[PDB]
């Protein structure tokens, strides 16, 4: 057997010295993290680490208390409470005075609460509920506040003010998108008819449908036409929600557009954070529904609203509040649906004008060949008929190869029920 | 015996060389310098201390300190400082801290983290370039979409369409769906992810979502890059139990997953795979279409197909002058690439059964009897007869 | 001078369960419904005043 027999360990060594090469290399690696401008950030940092100053623990404000009236004393009061601001400076039979007051009950990451006072550079009003607040490492007592939650910066992201969408880049001039204006630009203009008429004016709307509709790039497209500042959240994509996290992630944002004049808040995806609960379900969350709570009194309150809009999108209406669904909070409710033939034909004419193809195709004429179909899938249509073009190595999609494209997909719903059919010879 | 003498001329002397070469220059690195970096060094390790807490960067607040999450149970506000930059940190990626008072005294880490290490792979793949025959269409459609723009991104510019993102490979079991994924990462020699989407999953709770932002994260870093999360079935629509522990686990999991793939941008650069049983082991929507392009489904090797699996296999295995290639086709009847494989290797053990040193023609012919008596059906032609 | 030292920051934050209050001679002796000699005490050395936290 000797010419493989000899050459099959000669094969094995060589794999062998491969696997010993590997652990010889990966014993060093490229030095250090020695950086020049950051050797000078040495002098302060020898002083820092070994001094106490840092860490701070974070906590977070979860209970308030007011520091007299609180029942600190306990020796000639009753129940759980005092006078709400007194309970020691009535009375000297408790053998004390103290006046110390907004003392505030923290909590722990390890979820751990502990009562702590205030520094020298703290004063009732630098602290509130929700806003993080930098403890010691032993014995506890605030120093210095940090801005509320974890929200900031991340929200800003979502948030896109003046979008660059309007009824062009939406195909179909569809009847959801008539009875959309009317709720933000009509009362806009003018709050008079609806005052005379006593009808009290259209400012909820609820856009619901099934996926890839473009519910969304109306209300963008809106937004625009009425020339308001736009503010989104966005409640499936931001999903920080606990223990009323996402009740500060609303806050905010309907604070900030309640500052200004001119808006649009428009809460986006709810079906999670600020939708159902899932006390009912297995899962045992009623941290969504803190979220819940304050959306609902934010929109109550702002209520007569000046003429700022509090728009909705959200996929199914059977994960929201039925206090929601009370008016005055939405009165509108638009089921986006399948377009219209010459609806699909728009959204094939925007996909095909970014392309470049040979103009001598005819909108009208793919989407016949088209069943009623979502956006979505006229957006595979196009995608789908720049492959094949590019493979037959034509630099043009012609109207060929789109109906090439549009049969692959049908074919596939074929394959699920059975194929073959009459319309062979009819 | 010619050639596999060739195949030693050259990995013999050129791997062996590199082996003694990496040896001796781990002592020559440190012979040029003998002050300044040394120094530097030196003045690290006095400031960092033996031995040092991990931790997760949350966020840096701009004025020379940051909130980090640690597996020690609170958090804390801790400064940077101390060979370490604001802008050598990003948010999410991974800091060393001080046992004593955390500080942030560098990184040595950068999304170092051990569902990192099951996920890269330095294996070698088991395909390359469509090695075993058959399935010829559907591997010139995963080549249009994943390949293709790594390849060449210019001619989806003068075509004026974007490019596409990711591919899901669905349907049969046993027709290597999941071996065609690794031929054309080897075609192109793009960055291999095997990481399998059911590694995320455990008991505890609240670890999984961290997972999902890893694999978004990691990919981006080596981009280009092919990821595969193989077998996303089981993070489907389904329930991890129906008393407890883990009634939540699934659907964070899962959602979390959709939302940074879309969140990227819609790139033609860190494609996905996605390899499932069906549709039906998932969710009725994904993410869902024009964003996910395209879709292949797997159905068995025809006659001209399951020819061309098996003709590689006969091949390697000894005689094929006693029965035509077209007589074990003739024979068999359609069936997945698994059970033209399995044919082979249990005529292979029948080979040894007699103790003969060739594949004979008895061997064929039983061997072919056997794997149309698992798999079995009769009353196609029973409703007909 | 001495409690007040105590009422000072900062302190834990707790919830009581129930509260479970014996007398003195609960048997003949101690507040406990254990069995040893003396020790008639509130709860010093014959435990029976007690909340459960
Ligand atoms: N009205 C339209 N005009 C043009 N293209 C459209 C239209 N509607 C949908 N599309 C296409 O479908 C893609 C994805 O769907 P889109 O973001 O519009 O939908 P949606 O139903 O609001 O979604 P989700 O469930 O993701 O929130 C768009 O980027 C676009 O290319
Ligand atoms: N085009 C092809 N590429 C790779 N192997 C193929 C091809 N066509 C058929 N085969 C055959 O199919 C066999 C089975 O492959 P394998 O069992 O790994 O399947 P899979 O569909 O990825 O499965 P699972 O559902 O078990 O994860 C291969 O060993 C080979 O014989
Ligand atoms: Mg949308
Ligand atoms: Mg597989």
């Amino acid at each position: 057997a000797a010419p493989y027999a000899a050459k099959l360990k000669q094969t094995e060594n060589d794999l062998k010295d491969i696997e010993a090469r590997i652990k010889e290399k990966a014993g060093v690696k490229e030095s250090d993290t020695g950086l020049a401008p950051s050797h000078l950030w040495d002098i302060m940092g020898d002083r820092q680490r070994l001094g106490e100053e840092h860490p701070l623990q974070v906590a977070r404000c979860t209970k308030i208390i007011k520091g007299n009236g609180e029942s600190d004393e306990t020796t000639t009061d009753n129940n759980n409470s005092g006078n709400s601001n007194s309970n020691s400076n009535q009375q000297s039979t408790d053998a004390d005075e103290d006046d110390e007051d907004a003392k505030y009950v923290i909590n722990l990451k390890q979820i751990a609460k502990f009562v702590v006072g205030l520094g020298e550079r703290v004063s009732p009003t630098d602290i509130e509920e929700g806003m993080r607040v930098g403890v010691d490492r032993s014995k506890y007592n605030i120093e210095l506040p940090l801005p509320p939650r974890i929200d900031p910066s991340v929200t800003m992201m979502t948030v896109e003010e003046k979008p660059d969408v309007t009824y062009s880049d939406v195909g179909g001039c569809k009847d959801q998108i008539e009875k959309l204006r009317e709720v933000v630009e009509l009362p806009l203009l003018s709050p008079e008819r609806f005052a005379t008429l006593g009808i009290d004016p259209p400012k909820g709307i609820l856009l619901y449908g099934p996926p890839g509709t473009g519910k969304t790039l109306c209300a963008r497209a809106v937004a625009n036409r009425t020339d308001a500042t736009f503010i989104r959240v966005i409640g499936s994509e931001l999903v920080q929600k606990y223990v009323g996290e996402g009740a500060r992630m609303v806050r905010e944002l309907f604070e900030m557009a309640r500052t200004k004049k001119a808006c649009i808040i428009f809460f986006d995806e709810i079906d999670a954070v600020g939708g159902a609960r899932f006390d009912d379900g297995a899962g045992g969350d009623n941290e969504v529904q803190r979220t819940m709570l304050e959306l609902i009194t934010q929109l109550d309150g702002f209520d007569p609203r000046g003429n700022i809009k509090v728009m909705f999108a959200t996929n199914r209406p059977n994960t929201l509040d039925p206090a929601l669904l009370r008016p005055g909070r939405i009165d509108r409710k638009v089921e986006f649906s399948l377009p219209d033939l010459e609806g699909r034909a728009n959204i094939f004419r925007i996909h095909s004008k970014s392309m470049s193809v040979e103009r001598g195709i005819r909108w009208e004429l793919i989407s016949r060949l088209c069943p009623n179909s979502t956006g979505a899938e006229l957006r595979s249509v196009c995608t789908e008929a720049g492959m094949f073009a590019i493979r037959a190595r034509r630099k043009v999609a012609t109207e060929k190869d789109f109906l090439k494209a549009v049969d692959k997909v049908i074919s596939g719903y074929k394959k699920f029920s059975s194929t073959s059919r009459y319309m062979q010879y009819n | 015996t010619r050639c596999k003498l060739k195949l030693l001329r050259m990995e013999r002397i050129k791997d062996h060389l590199l082996l003694e070469e990496e040896f001796v220059s781990n002592s020559e690195i440190l012979k040029p310098f003998e002050k300044k970096q040394e120094e530097e060094k030196k003045q690290l390790e006095e400031i960092r201390g033996n031995p040092l807490s991990i931790g997760t960067l949350e966020e840096i607040i701009d004025d020379d300190h940051a909130i980090v999450t640690s597996p020690t149970m609170p958090d804390y506000y801790v400064s940077i400082l101390s060979f370490v930059d604001k802008e050598l940190l990003e948010p999410g990626c991974s800091v060393l801290l001080h046992h004593k008072t955390m500080s942030i005294v560098g990184v040595l880490q950068d999304d170092a983290d051990p569902m990192v290490s099951v996920m890269k792979m330095d294996k070698s793949p088991t395909e390359s370039y469509s090695d075993i025959g058959g399935l010829e269409s559907q591997i010139q459609e995963i080549k249009e979409s994943v390949e293709l723009p790594l390849t060449h991104p210019e001619l989806y510019e003068e075509m004026g369409i974007k490019p596409p993102k990711g591919v899901i490979l669905y349907g049969a079991p046993g027709t290597g769906k999941t071996l065609l994924a690794k031929a054309v990462a080897n075609q192109t020699s793009a960055t291999f992810l095997r990481i399998v989407g059911s590694e995320l999953i455990q008991k505890y709770l609240g670890d999984g979502p961290r997972l999902c932002r890893q694999i978004f994260k990691v990919a981006g870093e080596n981009a280009p890059s092919i990821v595969f999360i193989d077998e996303i079935d089981a993070i489907g629509t389904k329930r991890y139990d129906s008393n407890s522990g883990g009634e939540r686990e699934i659907q964070r999991t899962m959602l979390e997953l959709l939302n940074q793939l879309d969140g990227f941008d819609d790139r033609g650069d860190v494609k996905v795979i996605m390899a499932t049983n069906k549709i039906e082991t998932l969710d009725p929507a994904l993410i869902r279409p024009g964003r996910i392009d395209r879709k292949i489904l797997f159905e068995n090797p025809d006659l001209s197909t399951k020819k061309k699996i098996l003709g590689i296999h006969t091949s390697k295995m000894n005689l094929s002058e006693d029965v035509n290639l077209e007589t074990l086709v003739t024979t068999k009847d359609d069936l997945s690439g698994a059970d033209i494989q399995a044919m082979c290797t249990e005529a292979g053990l029948l080979a040894l059964r007699e103790r003969r040193m060739q594949v004979t023609a008895e061997d064929f012919k039983q061997a072919k009897e056997r794997v149309m008596k698992n798999k079995v059906e009769e009353n196609l032609e029973g409703l007909y007869l | 001078e001495k409690i007040k030292n105590n009422r000072q920051l900062p302190y834990l934050v707790a919830n009581v369960v129930e509260v479970m209050d014996m007398n003195e001679i609960e048997d003949k002796e101690n507040s406990e419904s254990t069995t040893q000699g003396g020790n008639v005490n509130l709860d010093n050395t014959a435990v029976g005043k007690a909340a459960v936290v």
